[PDB]
RNA sequence: UAAGGUGAUAUGAACCGUUAUAACCGGCGAUUUCCGAAUGGGGAAACCCAGUGUGUUUCGACACACUAUCAUUAACUGAAUCCAUAGGUUAAUGAGGCGAACCGGGGGAACUGAAACAUCUAAGUACCCCGAGGAAAAGAAAUCAACCGAGAUUCCCCCAGUAGCGGCGAGCGAACGGGGAGCAGCCCAGAGCCUGAAUCAGUGUGUGUGUUAGUGGAAGCGUCUGGAAAGGCGCGCGAUACAGGGUGACAGCCCCGUACACAAAAAUGCACAUGCUGUGAGCUCGAUGAGUAGGGCGGGACACGUGGUAUCCUGUCUGAAUAUGGGGGGACCAUCCUCCAAGGCUAAAUACUCCUGACUGACCGAUAGUGAACCAGUACCGUGAGGGAAAGGCGAAAAGAAC
RNA sequence: CGAAGGUGUGCUGUGAGGCAUGCUGGAGGUAUCAGAAGUGCGAAUGCUGACAUAAGUAACGAUAAAGCGGGUGAAAAGCCCGCUCGCCGGAAGACCAAGGGUUCCUGUCCAACGUUAAUCGGGGCAGGGUGAGUCGACCCCUAAGGCGAGGCCGAAAGGCG
């Protein structure tokens, strides 16, 4: 059994932007990024435990990264998947 | 003004892609060639 | 096996300014120590809007080779080398022309 | 930090890797992440551990 | 492929010399027959594909002796 | 650098 | 080993360590995602979808392991017919793919030359395919020689552009014999006496040596020129170390090195001694390889193109003697001489370098040298196989120009 | 207290050349006598790079068409706003599939790119943006066709099934 070290990494980071300030005070909702994989299950057990909140849905997408053309190179961005958790009528963070 | 490359990712993969060279011995000298070479690309990879 | 270390009062042989006496803080990889006095450089420091605006013009030190530099004896009243022996079954470093340990 | 968790019991072992990856390694993220990090040497510190801790499971448990 | 199960003869190239001595390159083919073979040993019929000198071999020796030899060479017949 | 996911995203006409 | 470090472009931020678990180097271990022989099935490579067996927070759902094909062996099942066999399932062992050349084998050109061209040449070359090794192949006479004699095979220099072959054209081209490198001989087709009896292969121990980290390593100062001296001038010292590289212009004596003397907890190749395992010494008698040798027909290989053509191999059809026997000695016969085919094993001298270390060069010095001195087989071109560039230099030190 | 190279000058030999030196250059060069050559270029519709000529010439890519006021700006015929004019309207509108692969939106900049200017842009830099039990893929089924355990055939590779 390796469900509680799993949970502890498929979480990586909030994600902070006009439209995830929008969609937290409106919508109840934090969106964060996650690991690649990170299934929808994964996820929702894993904000459930680590922020001791109540979850209703979980909506993921893949945000392609975008290629830069640094000094003489060109280069790709790696990328990742961000998730947005909806909270029910008890939010914390 | 209709021109000979009409592009068609599954068409190009099925014809000249990784898994069609390595189904007979000459694509599998292909590849084979191709990475003596050095070749970064070993095929037209998807 | 380093002749030249941390806390050393060391002399120039030759340079700019040759038999001046000084004691050197680092030492980089590339075979170069620096040490206070000796090689001063008047670099232009750009202004910056950072939490640091040094401006103006910086007496920086700068890196001279450790082949330019022996330690000095400081009994003797010259520049002397190194050489390395076991003692009590730790390697010291001694001077030469009557050696001494360090 | 090696050798003082060697002679531990695979039960301890087991608490303190959870401990690790609990907390200084996930928590740590997410104040990096916000900003709120400043010694960002710990996270590095934290890994590591994690790896010492996991090399003397496989070297205690099985073979 | 034209291998005789017994003497092993394979087709082996060769040239044909014309009155002007052209050569062209041919293929001499052994004359290789199926051929069922009775038993007492195993008391049943063996079907091998075999040459006519291999039939003949097969005659002078016994067909138990020559069939020890295939199982020997490690083919199943 | 090369993307690998052409997959079909057909928007109802 | 260590007073320095956290790889580079590439500074910074935050830190570790300084007498020992900072960092770095070497041995032995652990982890080792996905694709790829890919091997659970599939597939547009880095993706999709499973079955069975082991253990677990809400049934939820999780973690691990196994599950390809083929060949051999063993077990259990098992038809058309009793038996049986084929077939099926299970377990174990081995193989699979990749890699620059060298080696053996199976196939095999044309251009070109002949001043045309068909025999011939090119050439058993290029290329395709198969198999194995560190080398491979060959190898202990049914061989030569000449009636004097040598005794496995392989490689180099002669013999020798010789004898021969050849639209006797173009061309091809030996052998005998001699001088060298290196040398090693055996086993089965079978019984008895004597039975570890030598030599071998695999696993332990011990000595020596070598590889994988390393340690010490001699001896110079003053004036002149100068941005700076290692240069000039004057006087010294080391050398079993003036081989090289660096250092502000050219250093034996400033630094790293160099000759020299040492170093190994652990893993390893080589040469020996000592144990175990397995086949196996020595003597007597006998045996001594049959669809084979040879022959007819059609081809190929031997320098030798069917010619007077020996010898070898083979597709096809035939077919002995067996030691009072048989083979060869260049048509063939007789006499002599020599050897014993139709079963096998065998290191040395020989061929090559994808790769590792050191060293060398009347080799190149950026249109040269590898296509590539600069993250080049890259950019770029082509559906694809494939083709394929240009681009080095501030200064001793960024001191890279505050204002 | 100045090598090679570069650039002038003055002497010198029947010649290819040699010698001395002014300025730039900045650290290498090499007598004599012998030795070996990737040993000498004006041509090969030679190869590579650079730079001329035509020449400040042709052209600036559908004859659907622009005018004015204000704004921003160093600069406005081309950008923004406003009022008119004109063009498409089975399209020059709105959607996809295929194919592209961030060209999407915001802030900022005008070197190069835009056949002109440019404050503007599909340009540069930074940040942001793609949310599915019902759409599609995936998945279940199959057509043409592909592969193909055994099997048949084939010098090998391999062909067919």
């Amino acid at each position: 059994m390796i469900r509680e070290e799993r949970l502890l990494k498929v979480l990586r980071a909030p994600h902070v932007s006009e439209k995830a300030s929008t969609a937290m005070e409106k919508s109840n909702t934090i969106v964060l990024k996650v690991a690649k994989d990170a299934t929808k299950a994964e996820i929702k057990a894993a904000v459930q435990k680590l922020f001791e909140v109540e979850v209703e849905v979980v909506n993921t997408l893949v945000v392609k990264g975008k290629v830069k053309r640094h000094g003489q190179r060109i280069g790709r961005r790696s990328d990742w998947k961000k998730a947005y958790v909806t909270l029910k009528e008890g939010q914390n963070l | 003004m209709k021109r000979t490359f009409q592009p068609s990712v599954l068409k190009r993969n099925r014809s000249h892609g990784f898994r069609a060279r390595m189904a007979t011995k000459n694509g599998r000298q292909v590849l084979a060639r191709r990475r003596a070479k050095g070749r970064a690309r070993l095929t037209v990879s998807k | 096996a380093a002749k030249i270390r941390r806390d050393d009062e060391v002399i120039v042989l030759t340079g700019k300014d040759k038999g001046k006496r000084g004691k050197v803080k680092n030492v980089l990889s590339s075979g170069k120590v620096i040490v206070e006095g000796i090689n001063l450089v008047k670099k232009h420091q750009k202004p910056v809007p950072a939490l640091n605006q040094p401006g103006g013009i910086v007496e920086k030190e700068a890196a001279i080779q450790v082949s330019n530099v022996a330690i000095f004896n400081a009994a003797t009243g010259k520049a002397d080398r190194v050489g390395f022996r076991f003692e009590d079954g730790k390697k010291v470093r001694f001077f030469k022309s009557n050696s001494e340990t360090i | 930090m090696k050798a003082k968790e060697l002679r531990e019991k695979s039960v301890e072992e087991l608490n303190t890797e959870l401990l690790n990856l609990l907390r200084e390694q996930f928590n740590l993220r997410m104040q990096a992440a916000s900003g709120q990090l400043q010694q960002s040497h710990l996270l590095k510190q934290v890994r590591r551990d994690v790896a010492r801790v996991k090399t003397l499971l496989n070297e205690k448990a099985g073979a | 492929s034209r291998v005789c199960q017994v003497t092993g003869k394979r087709p082996v190239t060769g040239n044909n010399r014309s009155h002007a001595l052209n050569a062209t390159k041919r293929r001499f083919l052994p004359n290789l027959h199926s051929h069922r073979f009775w038993v007492e040993s195993e008391k049943r019929f063996v079907t091998l594909r075999v040459s006519a000198k291999g039939m003949r071999v097969i005659d002078k020796k016994g067909i138990d002796t020559v069939l020890a030899e295939l199982r020997a060479r490690g083919e199943k017949y | 650098r090369p993307v690998y996911i052409p997959r079909p995203r057909p928007p109802h006409p």
